[PDB]
């Protein structure tokens, strides 16, 4: 699962963040999860399903799924949001990989 | 609803480690639970999975044979077995719950392919060095 | 000198002096052959080993079930199926399980479900076709050399091993001052290998009909497999179960190295000591002294005087053993021995160890005899200081 190195953007701005990684079936990037780890503390579940997104994450956290690709939409950046993003997905059936890791400078 | 963990510590390579992952605020028993690796500057890394009662167990290629899982729903804990550590294992294991299966499995034990998943809840995690 | 201290000792001697002697050896069995003008010998069965077995087959009797893999589909979504599956070192079974909205499935019927679990075994039986005129007999012939340490020793190499088969009876065997033996056996093993298999289980072993093993209803390898990885009838041992159509379990039978002991009862069994085969059988063998020659007889008696340096021991038989030094001079000598009674007058009782010679004089010599009932005298040397020791012997 190939996600860019990092993605800066001005408070304000919106941004998104790709994930995309050789798996050829529909059962893959229709179950992309996003998470959101600052720093030394615990990631935490942004968004599931490809878009469903959980309560307590911010209405600006959106959640696309293309074709091949899967994508994390910060619309309108805060200060906050400094952190580090992995898209996550199923190998196979029975497996999970995470992606490459994107840093978020605001 | 937490997941506390403990283990870590001095590891020599290809040495025996038993990581030990607590619950509370939840039905264990019915809910899959994971491992998760990460270096200590690098990326998440997925390990393995387990379900409710363990007939369905997962492992990344690079752990296929060294490392094993397993768990009782009585203590209500989750068990990562590491046996024959190489260098290269060394980082910070974590555990998860994934909360979302279970707005669709409300049993947690039917293996299937692709089900929808989400590692809701996160453990503090545990470093170990080899 | 070997055989003194066993229990089972058998003292045989030839009829019209001793040119030939019929034997009979076992475990557990000593044989003390003597002849006249000859050299008495000590021989014993000490190994019996089938040298060319065919593993006919291999049986699971404790299996151990790990990597326990499960795959389920939901209703209309086709039967499930696992890599583990094509994999023999696996046991899989298909079922069906009541699926619903409830356990994560769009629409309620049956869904398919599909276990696997890796069948390793833990301990096993093999069954070994052994043909008859491949057992080979591991024989110790030690002579009676009076020979300081000869009495009773085990491992110290004092006799002569000989290996005979069914097949090769017939041996020259060559006793160093003594010359050849020859032996004809003949194996009376009680039981042949005919329709029979040796069923070896770890340190037991048994002589089984061949149907009997060839229908026995545990895991198995062919002969033509050894040390392989997909073993036939795991069902045997492996059981499925799924009562309520939620989930399928699989689960083990258990041990069968107990039960297999209580079948075996009406079934020869076969000892093992320090892992090698004890065969119940016996073994006839033909014995020829023709070639034989007591060591020295050529020689002169002793001039001088004995020491007793070990009290006079009874064996289980009755017969005793002197342990006697040479203080004189003369060596290579000859022992001047007699056994007589309370006046000298009658010369009672034989020795066993014939024709007993002294080689070096710092070398104490061990003199084995069969004394009289009653009281009688032992007479060791000539005059002067003739060894006189009074014996009892009720
Ligand atoms: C069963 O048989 C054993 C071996 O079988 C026989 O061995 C020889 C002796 C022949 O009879 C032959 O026909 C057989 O193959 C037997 O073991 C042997 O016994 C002797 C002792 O009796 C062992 O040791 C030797 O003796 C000296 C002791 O010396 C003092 O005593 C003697 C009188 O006994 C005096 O003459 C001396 O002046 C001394 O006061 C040992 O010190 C020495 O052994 C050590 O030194 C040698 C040489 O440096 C080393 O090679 C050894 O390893 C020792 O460290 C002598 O060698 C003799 O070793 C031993 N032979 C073998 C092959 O082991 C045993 O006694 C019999 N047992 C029974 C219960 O019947
Ligand atoms: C099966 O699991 C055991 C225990 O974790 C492990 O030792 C073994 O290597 C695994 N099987 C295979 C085929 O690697």
């Amino acid at each position: 699962l190939t996600q860019p190195a990092s993605v800066s953007g001005s408070p304000g701005q919106s941004i998104t963040i790709s994930c995309t990684g050789i798996s050829s079936d529909v059962e893959t990037y229709n179950l992309v999860s996003w998470y959101e780890q600052h720093p030394g503390k615990a990631p935490k579940l942004i968004i599931y399903e490809a878009s469903k997104r959980p309560s307590g994450v911010s209405n600006r956290f959106s959640g696309s799924k293309s074709g091949n690709t899967a994508s994390l939409a910060i619309s309108g950046l805060q200060a906050e949001d400094e952190a580090d993003y992995y898209c996550c997905s199923y190998a196979g059936g029975k497996s999970l990989v995470f992606g490459g890791g994107t840093r978020l400078t605001v | 609803v937490q997941l506390v963990e403990s283990g870590g510590g001095l590891v020599q390579p290809g040495g025996s480690l038993k990581l030990s992952c607590a619950a509370s605020g939840f039905t264990f028993s019915s809910h899959w639970m994971h491992w998760v690796r990460q270096a200590p500057g690098k990326g998440l890394v997925w390990v393995s999975r387990t379900n409710s009662d363990g007939s369905s167990t997962s492992y990344a290629d690079s752990v296929k044979g060294r490392f094993m899982i397993s768990r009782d729903n009585s203590k209500n804990t989750v068990y990562l077995h590491m046996n024959g550590l190489r260098a290269e294992d060394t980082a910070v294991y974590f555990c998860a719950r994934d909360g979302v299966r279970y707005y669709y499995d409300s049993t947690g034990y039917y293996p299937d392919n692709f089900f929808q998943y989400g590692l809701d809840v996160w453990g503090q995690g545990t470093t170990v060095t080899v | 000198m070997r055989c003194i201290g066993i229990s089972n000792r058998d003292f045989v001697e030839g009829v019209s002096g001793g040119s030939w002697v019929d034997i009979v050896l076992e475990h557990g069995s000593c044989v003390t052959t003597m002849a006249k003008n000859k050299p008495t010998l000590d021989f014993e069965l000490i190994k019996t080993e089938a040298k060319q077995p065919a593993t006919l087959r291999k049986y699971c009797i404790e299996a151990k079930l790990t990597n326990t893999t499960t795959e389920s589909r939901c209703p209309t979504q086709g039967e499930p199926s696992l890599n583990e599956e094509q994999d023999k070192r696996f046991i899989c079974k298909h079922s069906m399980v009541d699926r619903g909205w409830g356990n994560g499935c769009g629409l309620f019927g049956k869904g398919g479900i599909v276990t696997c679990a890796k069948f390793t075994c833990k301990k096993n039986m093999e069954g070994k076709i052994v043909q008859p005129e491949n057992l080979e007999y591991t024989i110790v012939i030690t002579p009676h050399s009076g020979e300081e340490h000869a009495v009773g020793n085990d491992t110290g190499k004092h006799g002569k091993e000989i290996k005979i088969t069914p097949q090769s009876s017939t041996t020259e065997a060559e006793l160093t001052g003594y010359g050849t033996v020859t032996m004809e056996c003949s194996p009376r093993t009680g039981l042949d290998f005919n329709e029979m298999v040796l069923l070896q289980m770890e340190d037991k072993a048994w002589l089984v009909h061949r149907q009997w093993f060839l229908d026995l209803p545990l895991p198995w390898l062919p002969g033509a497999d050894t040390q392989g990885s997909n073993w036939i009838q795991k069902e045997t041992l492996v059981t499925f179960k799924n009562p309520h159509a939620k989930k399928q379990d699989v689960v083990v039978l258990g041990s069968q190295e107990g039960a297999m002991h209580t079948a075996l009862t009406g079934a020869t069994e076969i000892q093992m000591s320090s892992g090698n085969l004890l065969f119940t059988g016996h073994l006839k063998c033909r014995l020829r002294m023709d070639k034989l020659q007591l060591k020295g007889m050529s020689y002169s008696m002793c001039t001088g005087k004995f020491k007793i340096v070990k009290e006079i021991a009874e064996t289980q038989h009755g017969t005793i053993v002197i342990r006697v030094q040479y203080e004189g001079d003369g060596s290579p000598c000859k022992i001047p021995f007699e056994i007589t009674d309370l006046e000298k007058r009658h010369v009672l009782g034989r020795l066993i160890t014939v024709n007993p010679i002294v080689t070096e004089k710092d070398s104490p010599v061990n003199i084995e005899a069969e004394p009289p009932f009653g009281d009688s005298y032992i007479i060791v040397g000539v005059e002067p200081g003739q060894l006189k020791l009074n014996w009892l012997r009720p």
